[PDB]
């Protein structure tokens, strides 16, 4: 299938080598059919031009198609309600601290002066003061920090003594997480708990560990992997440096346009879904070769799922295609049995590529923008605040650049 | 008078939950910043209408010592409600720039507070429309610290002018 | 010739790698003693380009003296051969415009820094998951009848 | 590329080549050309985990070679930095170029560029009307009249001070009166 | 080679035992969860910081 | 003529819609359950899949129906025909019921056109359509990146022709 003996051949095999799959066999057949001097000549070239420059043009033109999108009426209108809800939370998260402020003075006038009551809430009151400390914070990160080290350490042939010792401070961990779930719940209360979504992943991931230790004691063999998402809680590291605002506004414009992104991946999961029916109509039943059953078959709905998915990745669809040619007679009379594969490695790599690109291009710049624009306010605010309380007493990227000229011509 | 009387308002009208614990917050620090040179006196005296002449005259006697005097009024919740009064106090104005920021706090401070939200909210928005040079000090910030620092920064001037 | 250790061609290169060791130990000596040691700022070893010489150079030396050609040692003397491939990145604090384009990089992988730390994260939980689940287990015989 | 298949001749060079590993006759380090092969089929990804599993320790040393054990564990380090290393700097090169065009892949259909002034070159072949029908002293100072009335900087004497400023912020390199003399021509 | 380390993984019934083809067959999530991360998500994310 | 095309229009409410949405995603279901056999074998549970059919294609029939009377068909500028989706729809319930013919050469292409269904989904849910134009709307610039590459791989095929 692989020659050279034909213009349709000749297409194949140099479409085959544009996707850098199996192309340095093809030059490896060069190399013996003929001398290694000058095949290298035609391959490196041809590697770099259909494979390396496609892919930057392929880039470039997404990124600026990203770019223009981005400044457009309706989407800079959905991204100035998502800044204009992130400015709303922050003073509201500060008129709040004000307000609880309040309470505590409220709380500590009355107490010098229902006894259950005001124990209770004081006590309460101490709690969130204490789960808002920043030594809270660090003794936290130090048992995350210690607890994903004892997940690191699980090896095959580990000790004996290593698998008891890591079985019981399992236990010692999810009680010490559930305990510190539990006082963050009673000092911030349940609605304010549950404010932040990262505190709404804690309590997802202490559910499920949980959840998986119930089953080890049902069933001791299956390991979830649940507990070990408790390692995500070292994100907070990030909290002490001057790169919270990016990464937490990543988190925001994404968890802002979720319902975008998962009715994104649905699409992706119906076009899969599609192939690997059209596989199972093309090929399924029909690689029960002599000598050898390929895996990667069409015969089911799991089996071409997964076909299909590993040749969206590119891996080895070559391979997968010639299975699909010698399915319907060889090279003589199958070869048109390849359009299945071109199209799903050519309509997949790049809708691929253009789903996730767009993905992150949007959610990034939106984070940037976010950071960017809330730092933008606080100097101008801090600037206003100063001028007008001594009145009383007496670079860019060229993305961010370009951005700003589309929004010019927008306007 | 001597000293200017400091007086609180700007969230919202005086007795509702969220403007009294704000003006609480600052009125505390206040309290345990100017310990010995400020006083925080509770009134149930109309100013505006200037049992109401009593307090004013207690409250220059205060004022009469060179020594700051705090107003916990209950009555007022607009600048120029003092204007035609002799007393002239200062109005020191917690500007909550947004109403749903307000609207949010009120939904959150417990149901009570919630059944009032219209009148609350239309009462933040009155005082919104009043020019800013018929408050003294205008109080913009989200946070506690920042606003009691410009506050303390204000009346450190004060002192020092007087 | 990574393979004929002994050819003549092999034989001519060391004399030309003499050659050149001697021309970059000169301009090294020349280079301690204008600019200074470590002993003060906007001297030698204040730049990691400088570190890079001097380690080079160092090694090149180190391996010239252990050329007894006694046979005591092996590895050692191949991998401070295989330190010489620094060599080239000599040409890179001398061309201002490559100067340039290496501070880009560097630049790019401070900009990618954040994420490149929570890519590593996410993927240091799921090697971890992947340990709990495939640990032990990718075991098999020749005879796929055991 | 060149500091890796270096490092790969002195490290995997002697390898011994084996048909039936991922160091043959097409895939070895032996010379600079068959390393860089190399290294170019690894930046591809083509089973470049096969060539790095044959390069580990404890391989067949060459017939020739002298040492006794070829390969190392180095190998796990070399082909996973260089994998990575590679990447980053074609990303690096991708989002150069890219970034350098920038303007021309976010170029919108109603704003100007190279085009307009192409389109004009071609209207020397009166005819101004029909361009101007088919639009978006002799031909240099109507490029700047052009440009005025696509972009805005009385008005017009405004609009020449500001052609002015611009001039004697872009002054050419040794001209004696280059940009200054299509300013004169360019004021109406 | 993702593959054949997905087909491994399937075809992995136990600790210190050989394989079963089309065994643990679920265990393919794993590898698509990991792809729509890493190689999707994550270098694209890279892509466009 | 027109006295129910008044009143089918309102047939198109919110239970109906879904109760079509319901059928897709059982003939989806219905579509992953079945298995290939290499040589005209058939597992047992594909008979009953395969008997299930008729339900879907009536049910895809009633559709159209409904969609045609309530709606035009081509004339009216506005009308069942004139929507893109609609289209793929009315081509999939066409073939369905050219799949009911007792002939021989439809079947073996005839089935293949089955696979289309899924797309009802998205051909069903305006939201899915919006973010499928998202998506597409960035890939009609690269059509011309297709042209570079394929001018690349002719280039390339003719020196490989050649050599
Ligand atoms: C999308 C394409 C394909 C999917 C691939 C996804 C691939 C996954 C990668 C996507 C995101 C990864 C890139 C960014 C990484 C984040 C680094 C910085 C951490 C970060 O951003 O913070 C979280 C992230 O929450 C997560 O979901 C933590 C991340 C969990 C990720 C797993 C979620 C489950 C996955 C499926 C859903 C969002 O920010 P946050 O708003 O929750 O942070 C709060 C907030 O700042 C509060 O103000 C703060 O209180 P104070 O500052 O004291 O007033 C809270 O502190 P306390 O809890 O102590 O009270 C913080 O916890
Ligand atoms: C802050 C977070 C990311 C903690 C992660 C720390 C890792 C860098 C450390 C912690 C535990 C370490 C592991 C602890 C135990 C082992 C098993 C060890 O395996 C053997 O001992 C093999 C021979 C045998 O069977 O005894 C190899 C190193 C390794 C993975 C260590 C490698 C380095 C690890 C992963
Ligand atoms: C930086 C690009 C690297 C690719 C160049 C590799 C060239 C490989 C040629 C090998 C074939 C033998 C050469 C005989 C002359
Ligand atoms: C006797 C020669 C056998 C091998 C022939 C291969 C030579 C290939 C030369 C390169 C062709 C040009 C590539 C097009 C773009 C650079
Ligand atoms: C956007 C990616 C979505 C891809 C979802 C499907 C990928 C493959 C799933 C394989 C399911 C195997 C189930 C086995 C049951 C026996
Ligand atoms: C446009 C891509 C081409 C894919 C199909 C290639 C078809 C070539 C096969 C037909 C040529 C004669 C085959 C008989 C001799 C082996
Ligand atoms: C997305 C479009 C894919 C279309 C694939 C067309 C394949 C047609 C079947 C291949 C020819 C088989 C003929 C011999 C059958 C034994
Ligand atoms: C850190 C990885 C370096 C090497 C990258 C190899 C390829 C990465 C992308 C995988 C291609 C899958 C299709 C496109 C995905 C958006
Ligand atoms: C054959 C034996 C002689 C070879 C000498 C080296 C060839 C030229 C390389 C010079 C590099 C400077
Ligand atoms: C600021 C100067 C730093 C010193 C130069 C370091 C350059 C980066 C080198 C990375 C690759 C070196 C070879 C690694 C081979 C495994
Ligand atoms: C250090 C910077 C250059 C990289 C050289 C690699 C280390 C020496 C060779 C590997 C060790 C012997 C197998
Ligand atoms: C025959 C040698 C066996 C393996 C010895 C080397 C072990 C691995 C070395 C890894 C070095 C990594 C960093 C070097 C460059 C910074
Ligand atoms: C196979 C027996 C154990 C081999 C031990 C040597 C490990 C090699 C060093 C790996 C260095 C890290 C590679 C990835 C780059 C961060
Ligand atoms: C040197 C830091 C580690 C490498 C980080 C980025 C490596 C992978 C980037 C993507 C490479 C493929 C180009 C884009 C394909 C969509
Ligand atoms: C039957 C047990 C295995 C089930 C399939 C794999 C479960 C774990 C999938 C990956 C979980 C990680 C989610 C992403 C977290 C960053
Ligand atoms: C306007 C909407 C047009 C939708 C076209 C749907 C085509 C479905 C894919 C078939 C291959
Ligand atoms: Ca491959």
């Amino acid at each position: 299938i692989t020659n050279f003996d034909n213009i349709l051949f000749a297409i194949l095999t140099v479409f085959q080598c544009i996707t850098m799959e199996g192309w340095t066999d093809i030059l490896y057949n060069t190399n013996d059919a003929a001398g290694n001097t000058w095949n290298w000549l035609y391959f490196i070239p041809l590697i770099i031009i259909g494979s390396f420059f496609m892919l930057n043009l392929v880039l470039g033109v997404l990124s600026g198609e990203f770019a223009k999108e981005r400044e457009r009426v309706e989407n800079r209108r959905a991204f100035l309600k998502l800044r204009r809800q992130q400015q709303i939370e922050r003073e509201l998260n500060g008129y709040l601290e004000w307000i609880f402020k309040a309470e505590e003075v409220m709380l500590a006038e009355e107490d010098r002066n229902s006894y259950f009551r005001r124990k209770e809430k004081m006590f309460r009151f101490f709690i969130r003061r204490m789960v808002k400390a920043q030594s809270f914070y660090w003794v936290v990160l130090c048992v995350v920090a210690l607890n994903t080290l004892c997940v690191a350490m699980v090896h095959y042939n580990q000790p004996r003594r290593l698998t008891t010792t890591l079985y019981f401070a399992e236990f010692v961990f999810l009680g010490l997480f559930l305990t510190e779930m539990s006082l963050k719940m009673y000092g911030l209360g349940p609605r304010s708990y549950f404010r932040s979504s990262f505190n709404c992943f804690d309590f997802g991931v202490i559910v499920g560990s949980v959840f998986e230790v119930v089953w080890a004691a049902i069933k001791p063999g299956s390991s979830f992997g649940i507990s070990v998402l408790r390692a995500l809680r070292l994100l907070r590291i990030f909290k002490v440096t001057k790169y919270w605002s990016s990464l937490r506004n990543l988190v925001v414009s994404l968890l802002n346009s979720m319902k975008s992104i998962i009715s994104l991946l649905f699409l992706l999961f119906l076009f899969i879904v599609v192939f690997a029916l059209l596989g199972m109509q093309l090929f399924g039943g029909q690689f029960n070769f002599q000598d050898e059953t390929p895996t990667t078959n069409f015969d089911t709905f799991p089996a071409a799922i997964l076909t299909v998915f590993q040749i969206l990745t590119g891996e080895d669809w070559n391979a997968v295609m010639y299975h699909g040619i010698e399915s319907q007679g060889g090279v003589s009379k199958g070869m048109f049995s390849s359009f299945y594969f071109i199209v799903l490695t050519l309509f997949g790599n790049y809708t691929l590529l253009n789903v996730f690109l767009a993905i992150a291009v949007d959610n990034l710049a939106n984070a940037q923008e976010l950071t960017k624009d809330e730092e933008e306010m606080e100097e101008a605010a801090n600037q206003k605040l100063a001028l007008q309380k001594a009145k009383e007493v007496a670079a860019r990227s060229v993305w961010e650049q370009r951005a700003s000229q589309l929004r010019l011509q927008n306007l | 008078p001597s000293m200017r009387p400091i007086i609180l308002v700007g969230p919202s009208l005086k007795g509702y939950e969220v403007t009294d614990m704000m003006q609480k917050a600052l009125f505390d620090f206040l309290k345990h910043r100017f310990d010995g040179r400020i006083s925080i006196t509770r009134v149930t005296a109309d100013i505006s209408l200037a049992e109401v002449q009593s307090e004013i005259e207690r409250i220059f006697e205060l004022a009469r010592t060179l020594q700051l005097v705090a107003l916990d009024a209950d009555t007022i919740n607009h600048p120029a409600q003092l204007s035609k009064t002799s007393l002239a106090p200062i109005i020191v104005y917690i500007k909550i720039t947004s109403p749903k920021v307000l609207q949010r706090l009120i939904k959150s401070r417990g149901k009570s507070q919630s059944k009032h939200l219209n009148v609350q909210i239309a009462a933040s928005e009155k005082l919104a429309q009043c020019p800013p040079e018929m408050f003294d000090i205008i109080l913009d910030e989200n946070q506690l610290e920042d606003a009691c620092e410009h506050l303390a920064e204000y009346l450190e001037a004060y002192w020092k002018a007087t | 010739d990574p393979v004929r250790t002994d050819s003549p061609r092999n034989n001519a290169l060391k004399y030309l790698d003499y050659i050149f060791t001697g021309v970059f130990t000169f301009e090294m000596v020349i280079k301690m003693i204008d600019l200074g040691l470590l002993l003060h700022p906007g001297a030698y070893f204040r730049d990691l380009w400088n570190i890079l010489d001097f380690i080079v150079v160092s090694g090149a030396l180190v391996a010239f003296a252990f050329s007894g050609s006694k046979g005591k040692d092996i590895n050692t003397i191949k991998s401070l051969r295989v330190l010489r491939v620094l060599r080239p990145l000599k040409t890179i604090k001398r061309l201002p415009k490559l100067k340039a384009v290496f501070d880009c990089v560097v630049n790019s992988l401070k900009n990618v820094l954040n994420i490149l730390i929570v890519y590593m994260l996410f993927m240091f939980i799921f090697a971890v998951i992947a340990v709990q689940l495939f640990k032990g287990k990718f075991f098999y015989c020749t005879d796929e009848s055991k | 590329f060149f500091i890796y298949a270096i490092i790969g001749m002195q490290v995997f060079g002697n390898i011994a080549l084996d048909d039936d590993t991922s160091i043959n006759r097409h895939n070895n380090f032996r010379t600079f050309l068959q390393a860089l092969m190399l290294l170019f089929r690894s930046a591809t990804g083509e089973a470049w985990h096969e060539i790095m599993l044959s390069c580990l320790s404890n391989q067949a040393c060459d017939e020739q070679a002298n040492a006794t054990e070829c390969g190392s564990d180095f190998a796990y380090f070399y082909f996973v930095s260089f994998i990575f290393l590679c990447s980053f700097l074609m990303l690096n090169l991708f989002v150069a170029v890219i970034m350098d065009n920038f303007e021309y892949l976010t170029r919108d259909s109603s704003i100007l560029g190279p085009h307009h002034l192409d389109e004009f070159i071609r209207v020397w072949a009166n005819d101004m009307f029909e361009m101007l029908k088919h639009m978006s002293v002799h031909f240099t100072s109507t490029l700047m009249a052009l440009i005025r009335t696509a972009l805005e900087i009385t008005k017009q004497h405004q609009c020449d001070a500001e052609l002015r400023k611009e001039i004697s912020v872009v002054w050419a390199n040794l001209p004696q009166k280059t940009l200054d003399l299509l300013v004169p021509p360019h004021k109406p | 080679g993702w593959p054949m380390v997905l087909k491994h993984s399937v075809d992995a019934t136990y600790e210190e035992q050989g394989p079963s083809p089309g065994y643990r067959m679920e265990l393919s999530i794993f590898y698509v969860v990991y792809f729509v991360v890493f190689p999707f998500f994550f270098v694209n994310i890279f892509v466009a910081l | 003529n027109v006295v129910r095309k008044y009143a089918k229009r309102i047939t198109e409410w919110p239970p109906f819609e879904y109760m079509i949405l319901a059928t897709i995603i059982a003939n989806c279901i219905v579509l992953a359950l079945e298995q290939h056999l290499p040589d005209g074998d058939k597992t047992p549970m594909s008979e009953r899949l395969d008997d299930t059919e008729p339900y879907f294609i009536g049910i895809f029939c009633f559709e159209a129906g409904i969609k045609i009377i309530a709606l035009g068909f081509v004339f009216h500028k506005g009308s069942y025909l004139r929507n893109g989706w609609n289209v793929m729809d009315f081509v999939v319930v066409l073939t369905g019921i050219l799949a009911t013919a007792g002939t021989d050469f439809d079947l073996r292409t005839l089935r293949a056109v089955r696979v289309l269904r899924p797309l009802k989904l998205v051909s069903g849910i305006p939201s899915l359509q919006v973010v499928l134009k998202s998506i597409m709307k960035a890939m009609v610039p690269l059509l011309q990146i297709g042209l570079l590459l394929f001018f690349a791989i002719l280039m390339f095929a003719i020196i490989g022709l050649e050599f």
